[PDB]
């Protein structure tokens, strides 16, 4: 029982936390090979280079693969960023982010192949279907509190949680993408960054902040999944930031009473006081009354159904140039 | 702060980073 | 028949015309006061102030207040926008363009009341629903063409379309709303207006414009009508001029002939040679292949049945603070 | 230029002016 359940956590958080740092130091250079992958066909595209989708020709499996131009990259700056990301990425295992199957480079570009999630991101199933309802939102929220869980335990601080970023997979559970904001951070960090309807009203107060800015992000999402809109915007950032700065949300009155308190501890301007923060952490949010339905071994394990599972003029093709090219740079790819 | 408010920003699409 | 319709509008602009006249020359002023309507509940909100449902007290009929707060209007600068659209909208008349019943001031505020069009505007509908077909765009884009004649022959220059300002009514019909941006020149004009996606190649590259601009916004209206989305856009304008200023379009496949062929005589870059511009100009419009089916007089008369007919936490309202402010300023309205 | 590149920029909603 709950006991010997946190008994299982710690144990495997422990573990965990073996395995990331051995990676975190001993690192995965080149994986595969262009060669060994067939085009299938453009998902998507972008600064930074398209997004294809490929498929493994021995193994038949299919992957979806970022191309990063090295130039492009360079250009505008995110070598760093393109760097720790891999890095990261490469570094972390658990259910509920996506997976950097093979990872490699050549003349010209970089590679990262992850798994190829078709459900897409919720972020529009979301504005399609317009509200999540209280047991949807706590299904996708039960996910995202083990996430960050494990996440910061390894010390990793995601910096940009968003409906965006969360792909729905076959089965109905969340995958969380795209990490090219995630930082290692024994500490306070200081940088300037996320979506602004997500900042933490210390990030924009520039005081220096810690793992909390990811559960008052929690906060606005499971606002956001309840309510249909984010708790604070604006046409403008500016405006935006002086809403969040204030910390006064106005709960629509479908909320439950439940909702609303959970919500109100996340929603906390004071760090002294935020959800998450506490000692406990983690244990104030899981043990809310708003989650006492909830199995979360049950959820670990994909165990529950999911209440949702998802399911125009196509792309006008091109063709990897592949023709060393800011070899200096990327060696640590 | 309102739906009707929300619907009428220019931020009902997917919002980018900073 | 041809002729004979020919014959009408002829005599139709020219009466229009002087009725236009008389009273973009004699205006009008002070037509009702607050007092005279009930507040029935806020539709939506803004800058510049808020806009009311309001029913008139004695009519019983329901119209929308706009009410501009005097200082907010100074602050931004918007005194002579604000004057110049309630001087267009009391002079102007057609079936098309939503009505200016009323107007008024008072120690604080600008009242402006148009017809309440609850359809709503067709950009939201459009978003939705995904696509127009080729025909019900049609039936809209005879309507624009029409009031753009209208507007054209009384030196007007709309300088706004876009689905956003299209308001659709009771009967599917649309109205034009929000001239904050018409003006009167018999000429050429200079200013930067407008929204990105819908700026003529001309307004940007900065060489002074004229009525020619709304036949290429109406170019990108049926593309967005009919594709679902606009022929150019980018997330972040400058790159969006830089393609408009290519004029490179993609049309959809399942476009027709006929309307690529009306598209690529609207999106035009060279002024000399798109449509609307020629000696003729309606008329090369009017006579294309992609409208051989219209009957313009019957669209004028709103006599031909509709394809579409539009059919939460409410506000927090509030209240007319109305408490002489700003009065030379606004002398005019 | 395409209904994917369209809706996954920021420009879905309701557009201003300048
Ligand atoms: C922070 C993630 C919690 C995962 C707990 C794993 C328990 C294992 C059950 C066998
Ligand atoms: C430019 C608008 C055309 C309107 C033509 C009116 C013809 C009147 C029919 C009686």
């Amino acid at each position: 029982k709950k006991g010997s359940e946190q008994e299982s956590v710690k144990e495997f958080l422990a573990k965990a936390k073996e395995d990331f740092l051995k990676k975190w130091e001993n690192p995965a250079q080149n994986t595969a090979h262009l060669d060994q992958f067939e085009r299938i066909k453009t998902l998507g595209t972008g600064s930074f280079g398209r997004v294809m989708l490929v498929k493994h020709k021995e193994t038949g499996n299919h992957f979806a693969m970022k191309i990063l131009d090295k130039q492009k990259v360079v250009k505008l700056k995110q070598i760093e960023h393109t760097l720790n990301e891999k890095r990261i990425l490469q570094a972390v295992n658990f259910p509920f982010l996506v997976k950097l199957e093979y990872s490699f480079k050549d003349n010209s570009n970089l590679y990262m192949v992850m798994e190829y999630v078709p459900g897409g991101e919720m972020f529009s199933h979301l504005r399609r279907i317009g509200r999540f309802s209280e047991p949807h939102a706590r299904f996708y929220a039960a996910q995202i509190v083990l996430t960050f869980e494990y996440l910061h335990s390894l010390d990793l601080i995601y910096r940009d949680l968003k409906p965006e970023n969360l792909l729905i997979d076959q089965q109905g559970y969340i995958q969380v993408t795209d990490f090219g904001f995630a930082k290692r951070v024994k500490g306070r960090t200081w940088t300037l960054c996320g979506t602004p309807e997500y900042l933490a009203p210390e990030i924009i107060l520039s005081k220096g902040y810690n793992k909390a800015v990811d559960w008052w992000a929690l906060g606005v999402l499971i606002y956001e999944m309840a309510a249909g809109y984010p708790p604070f915007f604006a046409d403008q950032p500016i405006q935006i930031y002086e809403k969040i700065v204030s910390g006064k949300v106005r709960f629509p009155s479908h909320f439950s009473s439940d909702l609303k308190d959970l919500l109100r501890n996340l929603l906390q301007v004071d760090l002294t006081k935020r959800f998450g923060n506490l000692k406990n952490g983690v244990n104030d949010i899981k043990n809310h009354k708003w989650f006492a339905t909830t199995d979360w071994i049950a959820i670990y394990q994909r165990k529950v159904e999911a209440p949702f599972i998802p399911k125009f003029d196509d792309y006008e093709e091109e063709e990897i140039r592949v023709s060393e090219k800011c070899g200096k740079e990327f060696s640590e790819f | 702060t309102t739906y009707a408010d929300f619907i009428a920003s220019g931020r009902t699409g997917r919002r980018n980073a900073i």
